[PDB]
RNA sequence: UCCGUGAUAGUUUAAUGGUCAGAAUGGGCGCUUGUCGCGUGCCAGAUCGGGGUUCAAUUCCCCGUCGCGGAGCCA
RNA sequence: AAAAGACUUCA
RNA sequence: GCGCGACCCCAGGUCAGGCGGGACUACCGCUGAGUUUAAGCAUAUAAAUAAGCGGAGGAGAAGAAACUUACAAGGAUUCCC
RNA sequence: UGAAACACGGACCAAGGAGUCUGACAUGCGUGCGAGUCGACGGGUUCUGAAACCUGGGAUGCGCAAGGAAGCUGACGAGCGGGAGGCCCUCACGGGCCGCACCGCUGGCCGACCCUGAUCUUCUGUGAAGGGUUCGAGUUGGAGCACGCCUGUCGGGACCCG
RNA sequence: GUUCGUCUGACUUGGGUAUAGGGGCGAAAGACUAAUCGAACCAUCUAGUAGCUGGUUCCCUCCGAAGUUUCCCUCAGGAUAGCUGGAGCCCAUUACGAGUUCUAUCAGGUAAAGCCAAUGAUUAGAGGCAUUGGGGACGCAACGUCCUCGACCUAUUCUCAAACUUUAAAUAGGUAGGAUGGCGCGGCUGCUUCGGUGAGCCGUGCCAUGGAAUCGGGUGCUCCAAGUGGGCCAUUUUUGGUAAGCAGAACUGGCGAUGCGGGAUGAACCGGAAGCCGGGUUACGGUGCCCAACUGCGCGCUAACCUAGAACCCACAAAGGGU
RNA sequence: CAACUAGCCCCGAAAAUGGAUGGCGCUGAAGCGCGCGACCCACACCCGGCCAUCUGGGCGAGUGCCAUGCCCCGAUGAGUA
RNA sequence: UGAUUUCUGCCCAGUGCUCUGAAUGUCAAAGUGAAGAAAUUCAACCAAGCGCGGGUAAACGGCGGGAGUAACUAUGACUCUCUUAAGGUAGCCAAAUGCCUCGUCAUCUAAUUAGUGACGCGCAUGAAUGAAUGGAUUAACGAGAUUCCCACUGUCCCUGUC
RNA sequence: CCGGGCGGAAGACAUUGUCAGGUGGGGAGUUUGGCUGGGGCGGCCAAUCUGUUAAAAGAUAACGCAGGUGUCCUAAGAUGAGCUCAACGAGAACAGAAAUCUCGUGUGGAACAAAAGGGUAAAAGCUCGUUUGAUUCUGAUUUCCAGUACGAAUACGAACCGUGAAAGCGUGGCCUAUCGAUCCUUUAGACUUCGGAGUUUGAAGCUAGAGGUGUCAGAAAAGUUACCACAGGGAUUACUGGCUUGUGGCAGCCAAGCGUUCAUAGCGACGUUGCUUUUUGAUCCUUCGAUGUCGGCUCUUCCUAUCAUUGCGAAGCAGAAUUCACCAAGUGUUGGAUUGUUCACCCACCAAUAGGGAACGUGAGCUGGGUUUAGACCGUCGUGAGACAGGUUAGUUUUACCCU
């Protein structure tokens, strides 16, 4: 049989995990009181903060207003055409401007937004790697729900209570381009959780991958297992609708 | 095999009869479930699903070539004995008629 | 070479379960056609040599010739 | 409408 | 509200006192192999053993039958034959 | 197979160093007692791990044969041939008589198995009686048991070492 | 050591810190993980197992093997039988037994022979013979004729056979040659006889050296156990193979379990099995000297410059040539 | 004169570390074939002495006692596992 | 799989994989109903799986053979016929891949089984098993493999001396 | 202002637990014959049969010879009666070489399922008739042989049947091959037991059959290892040496021919006799608790079947090239190109560029290029791991001071 392989090391460990903690915050969205008719929660972008955990920037919107119990702060993300000393607004009955987060069902059909709530307070889950963005596609006078029509091309029933915020995620067009070094992709994979080379299955000695061995170079037996396979069995193209390189498209669900 | 009458006459061994008279020949097996038998040693000792003594599968206990597999039941008492060996491979009965031999068409 | 595997009409290759063998194409013959061709009707086997078994062998064995493939170490 | 192809030299 | 008693649930470097670890020969539980044997090897054997873990005492466990029997019935428990 | 071997080990020497011990077994041999035999779990007792004494036994045997139920229920009881030795006769050679050990053989009896099934009888029991190419570690005139030693045998680390 | 790769980045390197054994880590070599890596090291289970290699410890005596049969995941080993020893058990020249011969009587298909005996192979002719194998000539024709070539047929002829044989040896092999026998007498049976007819088995009587030869410094019998379970060689017989100091059988003797003497020398050949000695006498093989012993006698042969010759096995050797 | 028969010698007959009737050497042999005597000669054979083993005896009547002793026999004895 | 440039053809039969597919087949337990005093037995239902259908090769991989046919000749553009899942296309090739093989030849050298470029029915090439990289004397980078030229030198002729 | 349901989502769904089916080299444990002229490849000589080998009783082997066996049959069994065949000749509309019919002759030359070999004639064949013993019981006996099991065979008994006039014969096939433990199940026997007593289901027994192990006296089993490990082995390979000399090399005999003529200057058919180990196998004798492979580099000795040279004999030797034979290893027998190759094949010299051996001379003398490890690439084969008598590259050469 064989030693266990590469995946399944994942487990716990310091030495799989990335550095966490040099990462800069939370990324967060503040949970509005009540109201929101402009300004009666009022953040100021004083700067935009670089992100280093997924390499795209996060605006700094400090909310600062006191009381106590008050919660404030930290780093709502970025949206493209925001500039420092411009007020954002979070909440309800929030202005229609780019960087304003407020609930989708006050947003118009058609309308581009970038983070949506997979159900209301989990603050960004739908579009949030650069230069995507959802944009939502119906809503009629529906009580029940909001439909968006994702990056993915899939239209999803989520709650008109959810959050999201208007305009596009910032630092688009960041993976077009190539890298064009090993050690530029070195630097990149460094700084979030991956390690850097991968090793090919036919490379690999025959007790710890399944493509292994054979004098010449090649995998030895199909590629594509089975998606109800167990774990260690399941490697090569899990569960694949075809292969061989024409005519796909994206996630198309019909309504 | 061979076609062999399906009427034969046969001794009768038990004693309200104890000569030749007419029989039938038809076979009877039927097979085996009441669980005081093999399947008792087989729940017990199986231990965690084990097949064990269970497998004589591979080399082959099938092959094609049986013996006699006979048993001509009386129309005289309808207890019947059973006969000794000789070779079949299958066998061949239907209802019989004698397989007939010499042939003009 | 050892262990396998075939051969059947001019050519290319189907088939049988033991009594019995085909097709296609070529060719040979009319017809189509100004005239050939396409098309259209007609026609034609040592089932390798070889013995055996068997009522009866193209068919089921055995041998051999030829033509093929595939194996043959530590080399 | 699709079944319609060839066809020696001096000429 | 404050609810005498109290009801229910918290807190004392709280009042008098108590627990851990050891020993682990022997013992009482738990949990648990394989070599080996079958001249191979899985069922089985080794073994309900070794390893692992906890807990007492000078002994410990057991203990007055929802027993054994099929008899003019034996009669808690333990050990030996 | 053959070692001087161009097989293998061994510079030399001292001291260690390997068929043992046991439980349960077979044979042999010895000892006791003997249709019994075996004290020692135990108890009595003591000069104190002993020795002495003693109990009912229990174990094994004295009858078996079946898978089991069980078995008229195993007591009528045996011949023949070669037989040591003795006896008798004969001077002896031999003859006759009795014949053991032991061996071979032919029967009867018992159980299992199969037939046979009287008189009787709680109604299917009964088993006189006559048999059988079946079969038994039986009876047909038992021998064991205990102890020990060698050797064999098995479990044990098990001749020693890997 | 020299020579040399890299030397501002996927750089170099320390400390602190994380990941531990079917686990880690790996810019991937099964590499590496404290001189340790195709699964670390340590202790334990474990005094683990191994048909296999090594070693296996005082003496003398007497007897004394076998590598074979049968079964086996068995062919490096067991069971099994045999051989071998022990303990005996029973008689004792009574008795019967025998790797033996004779006699008398069976069985046998090898050597060989045979083929004009059958079967199979196979050579050569010769002579016949056709209502239908083929040609030609003579013919109108013929139930015509003649040549020709074939078949066949007949008497010959030639040479062979493990899987041919009528025939058919030798050496081998079996049985019998008596008291474990014969005969007389007279009993029983469900057998067998249409019948006491017969068969078998019982009691009783008669007949000895007496049933060819020879031997039995005795034999017969029972229990139990070790070793062996790889054999090897020579003469003879023999199968495969060009052959082989080859592989495999048949018979026997050896070696193994064998020195001594001989073959210069040699595990197996030759001679002979070996207590301890003296004296004698031989075997094998020798007698010129080595090397104990006739340079003895007798009668021949041999003169070898292209290898004089000189003791079975055995250390090689031929066709063919010589005034 | 020719063709043969078969003796020895010659040829055929050429291998490597130098070399082997074993050696020296041997020519009316010490060669080769053969005969005849004499002779030499194994742990063999014989005779005698002697050992143990095996076999058959024998001698205890006590009071010299090994009586499993002692004494007479004859044959036999290699010896691995 | 391995920069770029460029191009990546054919085949889902097979082995895998996939699916809003299968339509209720095969099909487990629990559960359900019937019989039997019951134990129990039988029936239907029975998911997933299986069977069935479709999709899929930058998944693995695979990617034919016989004949005939050009007016010297040979060869076959041409065409047949069988057969398969499909019949190797673009390319590259005696190549670090060619047994035969030192293939035949233009090649450098006197002489080259080594190197190049053709031909290549290629024993047994080939398209991310990745192929090629715009005639070429076809550049770059390499302690790589290979070949040839020039400088250089005791590597050698022929060795010597310190 | 009032409402203790924090506030949302989700909601008896998920979840979780336990059985149940599927899937599961991902991981576990384990296995992956023997005979065998090493062993693999291959074959079955694995359980069996026929004739022969097998050397005349018997036993009797080899991967000895020529083959065969996992079937076939309600008759091709059983029994009786009838009949006689293979073949050939002579005849007979059609009909020839073979049709069907007839007679003679006819020892078996046929037929009896099959492999082969026996045997057999008023049959065992062939044909007809009647049939079902190819039956029931349980021993003995013969073979294999432990004088075992098992199978199969023999002949009886005890039953009951069958046939035929009956006497008789019949326990499958004319004889020699054609088959199978305990377990477990299944079937029959109405018997026993289910143990506190019964009754009834069910179950378990005993006796005789069936369902079967072909490694056939009867484990439950697939590959790879050049990443390998360990116990052993020269019982055994690859390598040296030894025996052998088919295969290889060298040398003879005979002489039909060739050579203008003329067998033999020089050659020499068809054959045939030697020698050598300078080809390679065959073998397993010796060595695997260890004899360092191949080539080259270097250096020696020897061998002659002598290429040259010395000195000679032949000639189809006029001269001269050249060819043959003799004594002779005294003395020479070469450099390069390429390939690891010795060998090979060229260039070029030359009096000549002979051939062989010495542990396939020559590694504590070297080199390490080949072969032949661990890295790796490609192609082919393989599902894969891996393999390759296919290619290609890079890869540790230890110790003498002892004795001669």
């Amino acid at each position: 049989m064989g030693r266990v392989i590469r995946a399944q090391r994942k487990g716990a460990g310091s030495v799989f995990k990335s550095h966490t903690h040099h990462r800069k915050g939370p990324a967060r969205f503040r949970s509005l009181d009540f109201g929101e008719r402009n300004g009666y929660l009022k953040g100021v972008v004083t700067d935009i903060i670089h992100d280093p955990g997924r390499g795209a920037p996060l605006a700094k919107v400090t909310f600062r207003h006191p009381f106590r119990y008050k919660h404030q702060k930290e780093l709502f993300v970025a949206a493209e055409g925001m500039y420092t000393g411009q007020f954002v607004y979070c909440g309800r009955r929030a202005t229609l401007s780019i960087g304003n987060v407020l609930p989708i069902r006050s947003v118009p059909e058609g309308a581009v937004v970038c983070n949506v709530e997979h159900h209301v307070g989990d603050r960004g889950v739908f579009a949030r790697a650069s230069g995507d963005y959802a944009i939502v596609i119906s809503h009629n006078p529906d009580n029940g729900t909001s439909r968006i029509k994702l990056p993915s091309g899939a239209k999803k029933i989520v709650p008109s209570s959810c959050r999201a915020m208007i305009g596009q995620v910032a630092g688009g067009g960041r993976t077009e381009k190539p890298m064009l070094k090993a050690g530029n992709a070195y630097h990149k994979y460094r700084v979030k959780r991956n390690c850097w080379p991968k090793v090919r299955g036919v490379a690999m000695n025959p007790v710890e991958h399944p493509h292994g061995g054979g004098n010449h170079q090649h995998i030895g037996h199909a590629s594509t297992v089975r998606r109800d396979a167990p774990p260690g069995q399941k490697v090569g193209l899990i569960a694949a609708r075809r292969t061989g390189r024409l005519r796909g498209q994206a996630a198309a669900t019909a309504a | 095999m061979v076609n062999v009458p399906k009427t034969k006459k046969t001794y009768c061994k038990n004693k309200e009869c104890r000569k030749h008279t007419l029989h039938k020949v038809t076979q009877y097996k039927k097979g085996k479930d009441s669980l005081s038998a093999q399947g008792k040693r087989r729940y017990d000792r199986k231990q965690s699903g084990y097949g064990g003594q269970t497998k004589p599968v591979f080399h082959k206990k099938a092959k094609t070539t049986k013996k006699i597999v006979l048993k001509l039941q009386c129309q005289s008492c309808k207890h019947y004995s059973q006969h000794p060996i000789k070779r079949c491979k299958h066998f061949e009965i239907g209802g019989d008629k004698k397989g007939k031999g010499t042939s003009l068409f």
